[PDB]
């Protein structure tokens, strides 16, 4: 069956037919236990200083709010562009980049370039439309855009997961992100210094550091972040036993 | 003319001149990531801008070639628009470095100013199962159909599997040469008048 001409048919994206969408590990209690508290702080990054948010960080995840997602400020990959990244990354550090469906997936790869990583995984986050089997196209789109991808980057020198995420489309004007990524994230075992840039008050997590304009409390400080991390915690993958 | 073409060949050194101009092409190449690779100068260096005035490049990627293959693009001409996501299953419908990959990507990009495509029919995700080595599924050239109906088409370093209506198939482990249509036919004896 050609699930492309369904779609052309009867509205239903092909993803609406994946299932499954035995053994266990369950670590996730390891990561869990050595996870710091939540920490979050209500800043503009457009106006902040990155370089206060301190020590460097093995993990950042970027999540600009991106124009094409309405259809209290849209972030141009301009703006993007011209953060200061790779002042807060530690020398071997990972980042996570939301890029969109469009023109971010160029320039997402810039960016990453830009600030010292190489690509090394591209996450698709595919949106099945079960619930109501076609928006505004782009002007440039030649097909009906029904993904968004997240860029895994590298600087520096097991798998559980696959690089697919598969929910339901939200509703219009609901621009949160499958809480998924954060479960790949925390599963690869990188670093407990994690960074949330453009999180919210809904995306505040144990183990992340949120930041964010539209956060409405903070309890951020940054030698009680430091703390966290201070001997004889150092270096360790957050998926190990306390010590 | 119609039916199935192919030219069983070494893409790096054929004149694609005599081919004349395509609504669409599209390209599963050998990315240099052994059997019979190009080298990123020799993909580099293909003669893709000859092959359209305005139309759409279907170029699948895997690895770092989605790095080299948006160098290619761009120094081809041409602009990436969309990229297609082939999410990979099983019979079941189950989907079969950091992560395990479900998944193959095709960028999608557009040169000069297409006339009378079909735009948003499809949508930007496949879900077929996976099948021979470096088979793409058929279901793309459903959707490039639908989106350029009628119109003349090349696939570069496609298989005898691949061939198809509308289609000039360029490859290696083609069968020998087989063109239909009258102008290319001529062209191709003017520039191997001995093969
Ligand atoms: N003298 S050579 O044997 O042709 C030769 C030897 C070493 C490299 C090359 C690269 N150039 C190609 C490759 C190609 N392939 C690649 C493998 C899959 C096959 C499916 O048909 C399509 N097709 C046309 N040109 C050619």
């Amino acid at each position: 069956n050609d699930y492309c001409q369904h779609f052309v048919d009867t509205g239903h994206r092909p993803q609406n037919f994946i299932r499954d969408v035995e053994l266990i590990r369950l670590k996730d209690e390891l990561i869990a236990k050595s996870n710091t508290p939540p920490m979050y702080l209500q800043a503009d990054i457009e106006a902040f200083d990155i370089r206060e948010l301190t020590p460097k960080f093995d993990v950042i995840l970027l999540e600009p709010p991106l124009e094409e997602y309405y259809r209290e400020k849209c972030w141009t990959w301009d703006d993007i562009m011209k953060l200061e990244i790779d002042e807060i990354a530690a020398p071997r550090s990972f980042i996570f980049l939301w890029c969109g469906s469009g023109e971010g997936l160029d320039l997402g790869r810039v960016c990453l370039r830009k600030w010292g990583y190489r690509r090394c995984e591209d996450i698709c986050w595919i949106k099945t439309n079960k619930n109501n089997p076609t928006k505004t196209l782009d002007p440039k789109a030649v097909f009906q855009r029904t993904k968004e991808h997240c860029l895994m980057g590298i600087k520096g020198t097991a798998n559980v997961d696959i690089d697919l995420i598969i929910t339901e489309e939200p509703e219009i004007g609901n621009i949160e992100k499958p809480v998924e990524i954060f479960h790949i994230i925390e599963h690869f075992c990188l670093g407990r210094r994690r960074l949330h840039l453009f999180g919210r008050d809904s995306t505040i997590r144990p183990g992340w550091l949120t930041v964010g304009p539209t956060l409405t409390n903070s309890n951020y400080n940054a030698e009680t972040y430091a703390s966290y991390f201070s001997a004889p915690n150092s270096y360790l993958t957050g998926c190990t036993e306390e010590i | 003319l119609f039916p199935p073409q192919w030219i069983c060949c070494d893409i790096r050194y054929l004149d694609v001149s005599i081919l004349g101009k395509f609504a669409v092409v599209m390209a599963d190449p050998p990315w240099d990531i052994p059997y019979g690779t190009l080298t990123d100068d020799e993909m580099r260096r293909l003669n893709i801008p000859v092959l359209q005035d305005d139309g759409f490049l279907f170029l699948w990627v895997t690895g770092r070639a989605m790095e080299l293959g948006r160098e290619c693009l761009n120094l081809w001409g041409y602009e990436r628009v969309d990229e297609i996501i082939w999410v990979k299953t099983n019979q079941l419908q189950r989907i079969i470095h950091w992560l395990n990959h479900g998944k193959e990507h095709c960028l999608v990009g557009v040169k000069g100013n297409p006339q009378g495509f079909n735009q948003g029919l499809d949508c930007d995700v496949i879900v077929a199962e996976v099948r021979s080595t470096s088979h793409k599924p058929d279901e793309i050239y459903g959707m490039i159909e639908r989106l350029s109906p009628g119109t003349r088409k090349i696939e570069l370093f496609g298989r005898p599997h691949n061939v198809q209506p509308n289609w000039i198939t360029l490859g290696n482990q083609l069968d020998g040469i087989h063109l239909l249509d009258p102008d290319v036919v001529a062209r191709f004896k003017q520039r191997y008048p001995d093969g």
